[PDB]
């Protein structure tokens, strides 16, 4: 999971 | 349920030793990322093994807990109808897009959905579904004052409580919502699953509302899918930035995981925080990574 665009 | 007993307990071992001998087969290239049945078995068993030695000499307790009982009469069902899935499936267990790989991959899902329920009742190996905290304020009061401390109920009175505070209006409705909010597939509802359900689809003022606009209606959801199944599924959409789908995260139970396509050519998935799913979805939109739910050229106006 990546942070949020 | 009958009585758990410890010789019961050995037999399901049995049964998912069985199931792991069957996901070692290379034919399968089953990758290890969550959930991983050859992860999930074990863990399960030490669980087990680990709620037994709290209960040695209190042995009459624990047979006669209403939760654990359920509990092991559907890890006995899995497994078999995991063990059946492979001799019934034969080599299409080995293609990839075949439908029974597609429901050995669903109850490898459920398999990790009932250890993390197993997990929140029985903390240390000793039973604290009575003190198990709804993480809602609203919901909590909602379950307290329909059945007290208990902690799994049938389907059928959970339907009937909650249809006296959020009417359900049909019963294809009913039978959407019990598949949403049953996660561990039994026809029981527990506090934990249902402290999932009203965490995702919060406000509780507006719970089956917000249900029906983010998974009944909207194309973007995807019910009981991966991480590795949104990852493929969005593949087809590599060249439409834009295109996103969304689902439960299975290793942060009762938090919502989105995949999208960037417009530079990669496939992320990102799990909004400090913010409810339908503004993630409606800032995402506005900000142009959210545009094609499924890769459907239309999506859904949330903003209402
Ligand atoms: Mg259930």
């Amino acid at each position: 999971y990546t942070p949020e665009p | 349920p009958g009585t758990v007993d410890k010789k019961m307990v050995e037999k399901c071992w049995k049964l998912m030793d069985k199931v792991v001998r069957l996901c070692q087969n290379p034919k399968l290239a089953l990758k290890n990322s969550p959930p991983y049945i050859l992860d999930l078995l074990p863990d399960t068993y030490q669980h087990l093994r680990t709620i037994l030695s709290r209960y040695e000499g209190k042995m009459e307790t624990l047979g006669e807990n209403e939760y654990f009982r359920v509990f092991m009469e559907n890890l006995m069902k899995k497994t078999k109808q995991t063990i059946s899935l492979f001799k019934e499936g034969k080599e299409r267990m080995y293609e990839e897009n075949s439908q029974p790989r597609r429901n050995l991959t669903k109850l490898s899902l459920i398999f990790s959905h009932m250890l993390a329920e197993l997990k929140g009742i029985f903390p240390s190996g000793l039973f604290q579904g009575d003190t198990f905290r709804i993480t809602k304020a609203d919901a909590a009061e909602f379950w307290r004052k329909a059945f007290g401390e208990k902690t799994i109920v049938p389907w059928k009175s959970f339907r009937q409580a909650l249809h006296e505070v959020h009417p359900i209006s049909s019963g294809l409705e009913a039978m959407a919502l019990k598949s949403t909010i049953d996660l561990t597939c039994n026809d029981y509802i527990s506090v934990f699953e249902f402290d999932i359900f009203t965490r995702l689809f919060q406000p509780w003022s507006s719970l089956l509302r917000n249900w029906n606009s983010l998974a009944v209606t909207h194309p973007g959801y995807m019910a009981f899918l991966t991480y590795d199944e949104v990852k493929a599924r969005l593949q087809k959409f590599i060249h439409k930035p834009g295109s996103y789908i969304f689902r439960l995260s299975c290793t942060r139970l009762g938090q919502w995981a989105i995949g999208y396509v960037t417009a530079d050519g990669n496939i992320l998935q990102t799990i909004p925080h400090n913010k409810p799913l339908f503004q993630a979805l409606i800032d995402g939109f506005r900000e142009g990574f959210y545009l094609f739910p499924d890769g459907r050229n239309q999506n859904p106006d949330l903003t209402g």
